[PDB]
């Protein structure tokens, strides 16, 4: 109930940022979907898109396994940017996507 | 049908757990009674997440395997409202073997009395309304 | 709107399913091809019932918890006219883990070819008409 | 072994609950507590067996059944039937909300399991 | 006792998967055959992790709930060696329910042919060796 952004508590956002910090191949991560539009309900998914060039499906599935181990209640749909060929999905990410994490 | 029998067994288990919790909210429990409360929470939560799994299979979702998947899907589909509490329930389950250290047992008992019982009752009311 | 994007993805999946079906109607399929047809059907049905869920959420309905509730509400609301075939779709989905038994796989592909594909096309037309 | 210490503590707490059971009737919550005591005590015990056999160059122990059978074959336990029944009780834990299952488990705990646990501690 | 029947079913599923993987070794596969290959891996892995659960229940461990707990316990107790590969299997399942991605689809097929099949066969050889009767 006590949220920070996107209807999520601060510690959840930071825990995900933590898992992304383990991967130097992640240039950034963009939040899209309902939590980026404000049209989210309590148990809504967390839709994230990892922008990175050195990221393969191997790292993709490893990150998903790490996220799962965080034991968060929300589901996380993670996807690599350069692996998407759905024009509609791309349009939505570039129009309504919020910068969720940045590598520094 | 299957998830409705699991829900009846869950209701019985939650009756027992509610007796235990209500005893805890009126007077401090001994170590043995704390361990018994932990055991009651354990079998109640087992029944609960199996109820979620059965219900979602009945809905056409056969991808759920364990308590994690069941809990997350229940949170996403509105069966439960406080997901973090159910994830902590799972974490408590994972600590069952270390309840002989009184610190772990006390923490789990606090969680059972202050949070898990309300969530179990809410889940029982929700599922019963979907029969 | 969410249900319209879901409907676009569902149209893509149903087009792939239509390719697989037209192949099945041109010549017999190997066992591997039957497994692939089952997979395409699963993609299509998942996307279809999620389209239904999204559309009803646009109507102020949050009580859709899965494919069964979505199908029942689609029948009650007129989105689909033969709820029995969609209940059979749910049965086929729940049989997915046993398709190594080739009788189960054969039953599922039979249902896909003879019934499910047409219902998917009609559902696509209906949702495009809303 | 370091795990033998924790086993001794868990067994001490289990003994307290058993000694209490002999003097007066236990309530349902206390019966469930005794079941949980047996739970963590037996977990500690069979993991003790596993560690002891691993130190002897035997990483082929995959669970409590393998450890129990190996110990029975090495005289670490004298009545392997009691430990097989213990394994049986462990698997009935989710069903202790049924009064019959709980009473069966509790009876087995008080009559046989406690003595076996104590004898096993003595040997280790 | 129950894990042995499960193991037999797993052997049959693996046979079907082996036929597909060996076919892919002789020639490329069509998109339909690739989806069939994924389907074969899915019902092979579903049976595989249920064999782990059933066996550990036989051993007296009734704490395992899902494929995650079952894979972790299998690696810990020595039933499998490539723990990470089996964890990758888990996140490769149920891609029917997670939108669709062609590139991802192709990478799972590559992982099935180059790693998963071998892990399945080794797991079958280990479990069959642990069987003593029936």
């Amino acid at each position: 109930q006590l949220n920070h952004l996107y209807g999520l508590p601060s510690h959840a956002i930071e825990a995900l940022k933590c898992v992304f910090k383990e991967y130097s191949q992640i240039d950034n991560a963009i939040l899209y979907g309902s939590r980026a539009k404000g049209t989210y309900h309590q148990g809504s998914d967390i839709d994230l898109c990892l922008t990175g060039n050195l990221l393969g499906i191997t790292e993709l599935l490893a990150i998903e396994n790490k996220i799962d181990d965080l034991l968060l209640p929300w589901k996380v749909d993670i996807s690599l940017k350069h692996t998407i060929d759905n024009p509609d999905l791309l349009e939505h990410i570039e129009r309504a996507g919020i910068l969720f994490y940045t590598k520094e | 049908v299957r998830w409705q029998q699991r829900l009846n067994n869950y209701a019985r288990a939650l009756q027992q757990l509610s007796l235990a919790v209500n005893l805890a909210q009126t007077r401090p429990l001994s170590d043995l009674e704390k361990q018994g409360l932990i055991q009651a929470f354990e079998f109640t939560h087992e029944l609960a997440w199996n109820v979620m799994k059965d219900y979602f299979f009945f809905q056409g979702n056969s991808a759920i395997t364990g308590s994690r998947d069941a809990t997350r899907e229940s949170f996403n589909k509105g069966l439960i409202k406080e997901g973090e509490i159910w994830m902590e329930m799972i974490k408590s389950r994972n600590q069952t073997s270390h309840t002989y250290n009184q610190s772990v047992a006390d923490e789990i008992v606090k969680n059972i009395i202050n949070f898990y019982h309300t969530s179990f009752q809410a889940f029982l009311e929700k599922m019963q309304g979907l029969k």
